[PDB]
């Protein structure tokens, strides 16, 4: 329990520290893939089948599978992207990285400063979250329903070729 | 010296003759494919490498590990040499949860089906980057068109799954296949039976969905840049699906490995030896449709009658559950 | 919890627009008609209206472990109602000029007015969320209709990545609250603790990072530059529907949020928030002081007034009229953006210079000069009741930096909107019923501002009936 | 036996990281990466918050928030499409227009 | 347990064979074998921009697959949720019905011109 | 525009001319340096503007062959796609020009017939029959009946052959790959016959000036009883087996359809023709070879 959370955590921070530092969007994508199947073995360590099992079946299998076929849509073959590389200038993500470092220092000073007396990793079966998703969060479901009606239909209108 | 050890290097030892089974009659159902295709177009396929044919996947296997393997140099190399082990290594570990017989399954994993789910989305990766890597336009709008088929049947291959879902009230393959103990499941999910099938058939890149097939005259096909044991690569992994489909219907649709008089593990290679003749029928019989027909099938036909399943599913269950 | 008739009597707005958003969907499906679609919109925003009537007939109810209406819900639910039935009125004589499909506009206004009356009744952390994401997801919808459009575009652009940045914020703050506390119940925040270690420091963080995202959709300073961009490149029916509805639903839901949570009256929090609001006012006054456009100085208008809400929101925990006072606030707020940006609309539409307005449309220079001075606090308009309101507010709870910021801000905001108003009677070098219609609603809108500004007893009474559950 | 506050501490460099993949990025694509990587973030924080407190709050809200990001994915994504077929180039210094 | 342990790694001992057989199948492939030098070996098969109906397609994909892991969820806990859950799911199939309906009406889903 | 359309347009005179030497003797022996093999892919090279493409900045540029995986010869089409939509495309042929008229200057008149046998690869005797016709007017030979019966029975044979393979190359097309098996089968039994009676399968090479090569031998009416009765039924299978599936009608039907009109603006006959309802068949409009003695 403890050795699959802890690789999965350490590869998945690798993974996506690989994707932030990656001038090739199909190199980088599969490094995020790799990231996802790390954060859904987190989620197996943890007890969360459901999470864990949803995040490859369309956080990694459907969400991304769109990415790629944008990045085939395009053709990107470096392209005002690696001519001149200005991310990996210093004077460009050194103020970004440092702001993001004491962001990370202020939010794990306010995290280690509670309290905790561990995670037992009691699996959390998917009848229990269909049984509270249907019961006390109804609303949410119906809803959300229209959020992604919502975000169909924009896409619909916007992404067009006439 | 202890049962515990001994227990567990016998589930470990069960697994690993479960996978080189499964691997051996991948290669086999190559063999099968040339033989059953010879035997339904009134022909005996291959007959002379040993006897009756049996040698001839030996001879294969040793001409495409001595053939010369090459990697384009325009082509990305990691991508290039990835596919063809996602395209195996998905369909394998979507046979990994069937249960073949009582005391002999690898995982009793508590979700099964949905592993099986996000390896076929393994698949249609598989696919993407092999159609990306090659560096070619042909294989790019080929492998784009095998992409959006597939994406198009696994929208709706959990949906079909859905109703022997409801019907078993869980995701374990135990459940499924004691469920099915007193009436087989073939016969309630009917609709899923058939929606199944198709989008079984067409996530696993088969006839009448292979693409490299669909449209050999236009030269774009994805496979076109794969030689070597990258190409047998490829084929073993359809192959493999095949396999790892018959098993899955077997143990969801069909009762696995219930039997009124024979041993369950010979009932259970039956019927998925039946699913693979089945697959060799609708090859050899089914013309292939057109492209835009295919996503009309797709999308307006069978996602709502998956979706209508599910709901009548639901309704007789609930209604027969006082 | 289950949900019961009453429960279901309690839903009957939000069951009410997702039916019809289903019967406009249908209706686009069967043929694309646009004065159909335009005319089952309004049409189901009435009938929403009404069903206000109903529940208030019915009564105030907690329901689910998500929702809870009450008269607050009724009021807020009420504001975003009108500002969509406005946005749709402004959208069909722009709509009349655009060749691409005009169906989708009125589909994207009641998804994200559905969305509105979700975070006007939210009481659960899943309910503020989901109800901010369905608002968001059809503005930028509706921003970038016109893709076409260079502006549209762009603020199509910074709005999605803007937006989704801070959703991602707020989310993180939820799942820190979370962790702390155990329970996404808007009652259970900090309820945990007691006897002076009310201060968690991770309960503290997780409410930061919420107070960040709706900081950035209020507009708030230093998440305010997005403002001036979108409203510019937004279509004007879109730009009064962001700058009324959005704000008017998480602001009441913030209103919520802050207080019925037992941390709400939290000392470090209410400092944070005295100092956003005190940026916020001198901020959002002090850019509009050079600006020739309209869209932008009323983004900097919406800053600045968001400011002065936030400001009535930091005293709700020690006096007692501050929902009273943000109440009516939000009714001069609402009456006079619809003003503004629909004499706005009027003057871009169709689709295809507010120097010297008077010599060719009279009534729509006197509506806007009357509009102008209402936002400024000018006597005889309900903005002056809002400035009324959110002083005496201020003073009952000795927040005199606040008071002050007040003071200044509404001094400067003089300055552009009388400037913008004489600009109007210089001297510088239709035909549909529906045009009619829009100029009719600008019309009533000035008529209740100087009204509400004359006899302002009305309104005060009818905020004052909307209490929320104790 | 897993600490809550390791998870969360996990999710915390997944958030920043996110955070300079939207800063430091001039390709919006890369900038939509950055956004998967907070909204992934967030979600594995929710998702681990509740497997702490053992109830299926943090799942229904990671299935919320995973239904946000294939909306927000879609919605960004559509805008690329036109921004690259109406503009030819994905810059978004270029895409500065509108200012002051 | 020990049946559990022993399921347990009897699926890592799968995983990792399986791993290990595709990499060592290609690892075989590329050992052996002569090679070859030629001029238009290293020119790609061409024997001697596309539209966006994919994009639409694969985003179609994403949005319905959501709703149908929603249907999934729903699945397995049909009896326990008893009648009203069962009306909720069909709330949930009208509205995706009326969805793809009005996809196919308005050729979103009609690829042909 | 006027371009070479048979040869590239890297080439030097024009063949048919009287003074051209007709022979690749006569030429030197074919090198093919790298220089030369890279002059020559640079010629195969398609670029709009010459074949009056006149290409928007969204047509996606398609080139299908030469080489073909198919029956039908060998050959190039270069496609311009507005998305999935063919917009213009112009065939490009003569890469299997086998220069048959000046072989035919060359050849004498009775030594030409295996290079008319050779014109249409699936007629054979159908092909060998206009060029003997021909040479019989030229001459003033008034063939015997039993000549004409013979070499009305030998087309026919060969039409049956050709509409076989026509069949089974279009169903294997369209995706059905098991009645291609059983019309090569069908083949085979017409390739018995034939060659029982001429002694060759594809290219007989059979047909003489006034008559034919031999005389029927003793028993080919054994096999063609034996075909004759083989076919009906092998026939009735290939329609409810392929051709009445609805999968196949909905690839087929409606697909590059045209009028009377635009097939005799393009000079279009056979099938092609008479699926306009215009009734115009040689074999009926203007008898010839005692073909009016036949029902
Ligand atoms: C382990 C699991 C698998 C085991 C193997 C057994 C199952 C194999 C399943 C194979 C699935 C193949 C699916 C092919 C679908 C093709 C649909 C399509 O696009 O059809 C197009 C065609 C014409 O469409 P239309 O729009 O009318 O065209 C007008 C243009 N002139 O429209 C039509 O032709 C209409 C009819 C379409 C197809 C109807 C359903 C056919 C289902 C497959 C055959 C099953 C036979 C029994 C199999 C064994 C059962 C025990
Ligand atoms: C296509 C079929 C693939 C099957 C893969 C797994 C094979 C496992 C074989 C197990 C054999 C023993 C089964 C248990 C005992 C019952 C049967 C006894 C007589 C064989």
């Amino acid at each position: 329990m403890e050795f699959a959370f802890y690789i999965c955590g350490l590869i998945a921070i690798l993974a996506t520290l690989r994707v932030i530092t990656h001038t090739n969007p199909v190199h980088a994508l599969l490094y995020l893939i790799i990231s996802l199947l790390a954060i859904s073995g987190v989620f197996f360590s943890l007890g969360a089948y459901f999470a864990g099992a949803l995040e490859i079946i369309v956080y990694a299998g459907a969400i991304m599978v769109l990415f790629v076929f944008v990045v085939m849509m395009l053709n990107l073959g470096g392209s005002e992207i690696e001519q001149e590389r200005q991310w990996l200038k210093p004077q460009v993500w050194i103020g970004p990285a440092i702001l993001s470092a004491i962001m990370l220092v202020v939010i794990v000073y306010a995290i280690l400063g509670v309290n905790d007396q561990g995670i037992d990793g009691t699996p959390i079966s998917a009848k229990a979250v269909g049984i509270t998703l249907f019961g006390p969060y109804v609303l949410a479901v119906e809803l959300a329903s229209m959020l992604l009606l919502a975000g169909l239909v924009v896409a619909f209108h916007v992404g067009r070729e006439e | 010296i202890s049962p515990e050890l001994i227990e567990i290097l016998l589930t470990i030892l069960k697994a690993v003759v479960i996978l080189l089974v499964v691997v051996t009659c991948g290669a086999f159902m190559s063999f099968g494919e040339r033989r059953l295709l010879g035997l339904f177009q009134n022909r005996y396929g291959p007959n002379r490498v040993g006897w009756g044919g049996s040698l001839q996947l030996v001879a294969d296997m040793i001409k495409m590990f001595f053939k010369e393997d090459w990697i384009p140099k325009f082509s990305d190399r990691v991508i290039f040499t990835l596919a063809p082990m996602i395209a195996f290594t998905s369909l394998l570990l979507a046979f990994a949860i069937v249960p073949v017989s009582p005391g002999w399954v690898v995982a009793d994993l508590n979700i099964g089906i949905l592993f099986f789910l996000m390896m076929a989305g393994l698949a249609v990766y598989a696919v993407l980057f092999a159609g990306w890597s090659s560096n070619n336009k042909y294989s790019l709008l080929g492998a784009m068109r095998a992409s959006a088929q597939t994406l198009s049947y696994e929208v709706f291959l959990g949906l079909s799954l859905m109703g022997v879902v409801a019907q078993a009230g869980s995701f374990n393959m135990t459940d499924i296949v004691n469920s099915q103990a007193h009436v087989w499941n073939v016969i309630p999910q009917f609709f899923g039976f058939i929606t199944f099938a198709i989008a079984g058939v067409a996530v696993c890149h088969r006839h009448p969905f292979d693409q490299p097939e669909a449209e050999q005259e236009l030269a774009d096909g994805y496979h076109i840049e794969y030689s070597g044991m990258k190409f047998g690569l490829f084929f073993v992994g359809e192959y493999i699906g095949i396999v790892t489909i018959s098993a899955l219907m077997v143990t969801l649709f069909f009762g696995g490995w219930q039997g009124p008089l024979l041993p369950p593990f010979i009932w259970f290679a039956l019927k998925t030896a039946f699913f693979m003749m089945m697959f060799i029928l609708i090859r050899a019989s089914l013309p292939r449709p057109r492209y835009d027909q295919v996503m009309s099938f797709g999308w307006k036909i069978c996602l709502p009658l998956t979706l209508i399943n599910l709901l009548v599913t639901a309704a007789v269950i609930l209604w027969q559950a006082q | 919890m289950t949900i019961t008739p009453q429960n279901l009597i309690a839903l009957l707005p939000l069951l009410i627009v997702g039916l019809t958003v289903v019967v406009v969907m249908l209706s686009i499906a069967w043929r694309r008609n646009h004065f159909l679609n335009a005319t089952l919109s309004v049409i189901g925003l009435n009938a929403a209206l009404v069903s206000l009537w109903f529940v208030g007939q019915a009564g105030a109810m907690d329901v689910t472990p998500l929702m809870r209406v009450d008269g607050f819900a009724m009021l807020y639910t009420g504001l975003v109602l009108l500002a969509s039935l406005a946005t749709c009125t402004f959208a069909y004589p722009w709509l009349e000029g655009y060749n691409d499909n005009k169906d989708e506009f009125y589909l994207l206004v009641l998804i994200a007015a559905l969305g509105g009356i979700l975070l006007a009744n939210a009481n659960h952390l899943a309910s503020l969320f989901l109800g901010i994401e369905l608002i968001s997801l059809p503005l930028f919808g509706l921003v970038g209709y016109a893709f076409r459009q260079k502006r549209s575009l762009e603020a199509s652009i910074k709005y999605t990545i803007l937006s989704a940045a801070a959703s991602s914020f707020l989310l993180f703050g939820m799942a820190l609250v979370y962790a702390q506390s155990g329970d996404l119940s808007f009652v259970a925040l900090g309820k945990n603790l007691g006897d002076g270690m009310l201060n968690e420091p991770l309960l503290l963080a997780g409410f930061g990072l919420m107070i960040v995202g709706l900081g950035f959709k209020l507009s708030l300073v230093p998440f305010h530059l997005w403002t001036p961009d979108v409203y510019q490149g937004a279509p004007a029916p879109v730009s009064t529907f962001l700058a009324t509805a959005s704000k008017i639903a998480i602001f009441g839901v913030v209103m919520r949020l802050f207080l019925y949570a037992p941390v709400g009256d939290s000392e470090a929090i209410r400092v944070v928030l005295a100092i956003i609001a005190f940026a916020s006012i001198i901020f959002g006054n002090l850019m509009a002081l050079s600006q020739t456009n309209i869209k932008r100085l009323l983004g900097y208008s919406s800053i600045s007034h968001l400011g002065y809400l936030l400001v009535a929101l930091i005293a709700l925990q020690t006096g007692e009229m501050s929902m009273e006072a943000v109440g009516v606030y939000l009714a001069g707020y609402l009456f006079s953006s619809l003003g503004a940006f629909g004499v706005v609309s009027l003057m871009s539409s169709p689709y295809r210079s507010y120097r010297g307005l008077f010599w060719h449309r009279p009534i729509l220079a006197a509506v806007m000069t009357v509009m102008m001075l209402s936002l400024a606090g000018i006597p005889m308009t309900l903005g002056f009741i809002g400035k009324f309101y959110v002083l005496a507010v201020g003073v009952q709870a000795h927040l005199w930096w606040l008071v002050g910021a007040v003071v200044v801000g509404s001094a400067i905001g003089l300055y552009y909107y009388l400037r913008v108003a004489v600009s109007l009677y210089l001297h510088a070098p239709p035909s549909n019923w529906q045009y009619s219609a829009g100029g009719i609603v600008v019309l009533i809108s000035a008529l209740l501002v100087l009204v509400l500004g004359v006899w302002p007893q009305p309104l005060i009474s009818i905020v004052r009936l909307a209490m929320p559950l104790m | 036996m897993i600490p809550l506050q390791h998870g969360l501490i996990l999710a915390a460099i997944l958030f920043v990281l996110g955070l300079t993949g939207l800063v430091i990025r001039r390709n919006l694509l890369f900038m939509l990466i950055g956004l998967e990587i907070m909204i992934n973030a967030s979600a594995l924080a929710f998702v681990v918050a509740g497997s702490y407190w053992g109830q299926t709050d943090g799942q229904v809200m990671y299935i919320l928030a995973i239904s946000l990001a294939a909306a927000e994915a879609s919605i960004g994504l559509a805008l690329l499409l036109q921004l690259h077929r109406r503009r030819q180039n994905l810059n978004i210094d270029s895409v500065s227009e509108m200012r002051g | 347990s020990t049946e559990v342990i022993a399921h347990h790694w009897a699926f890592a001992i799968f995983l990792i064979v399986a791993i290990g057989l595709c990499c060592l199948m290609l690892v075989g492939g590329w050992f052996l074998g002569g090679r070859a030098r030629a001029r238009s070996k290293n020119v790609p098969f061409e024997s001697g921009r596309l539209s966006a109906k994919f994009y639409l397609v694969a985003m179609f994909f994403v949005i319905f697959d959501v709703e149908a892991l929603y249907l999934f969820a729903w699945s397995t806990s049909i009896r326990e949720s008893g009648w009203v859950g069962f009306v909720e799911a069909a709330i949930f199939i009208f509205v995706l019905l009326a969805g793809l309906v009005y996809l196919v009406r308005i050729g979103a889903l009609d690829w042909t011109p | 525009n006027l371009r070479r359309i048979m040869m590239p347009q890297t080439w030097k005179g024009h063949p048919l001319r009287k003074d051209y030497p007709a022979r690749a003797t006569e030429f030197s022996p074919f090198e093919l340096t790298k220089a030369k093999q890279d002059l020559e892919m640079e010629a195969l090279t398609f670029k709009p503007e010459e074949w009056g493409m006149k290409r928007n900045e969204d047509f996606m540029f398609l080139n299908l062959g030469p080489n073909h995986p198919s029956a039908h010869g060998a050959f190039r089409i270069v496609l311009q796609l507005d998305g999935e939509e063919i917009v213009d495309c112009v065939p490009d042929i003569g890469y299997h020009h086998r220069g048959a008229e000046k072989m035919g200057e060359r050849q004498s008149w009775h030594s030409y017939i295996p290079y008319t046998d050779r014109i249409e690869y699936l007629g054979g005797c159908v092909n060998e029959m206009p060029y003997v016709l021909a040479v019989e007017k030229l001459a003033g030979i008034t063939v015997p009946d039993r000549v004409n019966v013979i070499r009305v029975m030998l087309s026919e044979l060969f039409r049956i052959n050709s509409h076989l393979l026509y069949i089974s190359t279009f169903i294997q097309d369209v995706g059905a790959m098991t009645p291609v098996f059983f019309a090569f089968t069908d083949r085979q039994k017409i390739y018995d016959l034939v060659e029982a009676i001429t002694g060759f399968r594809m290219h007989p090479a059979w047909f003489r000036i006034g008559g034919v090569a031999h005389d029927l031998p003793r028993g080919w009416d054994r096999l063609l009883r034996e075909f004759l009765d083989w076919m009906p039924k092998r026939l009735a299978s290939y329609e409810k087996a392929a051709l009445q599936n609805t999968i196949l009608k909905g690839r087929s039907q409606g697909v590059a359809a045209y009028g009377a009109k635009e097939a005799l603006e393009w000079g279009t006959t056979g099938a092609g023709l008479r699926a306009t309802g215009i009734d115009f068949d040689v074999r009926k409009a203007r008898p010839y070879s005692g073909y009016e003695n036949f029902d």
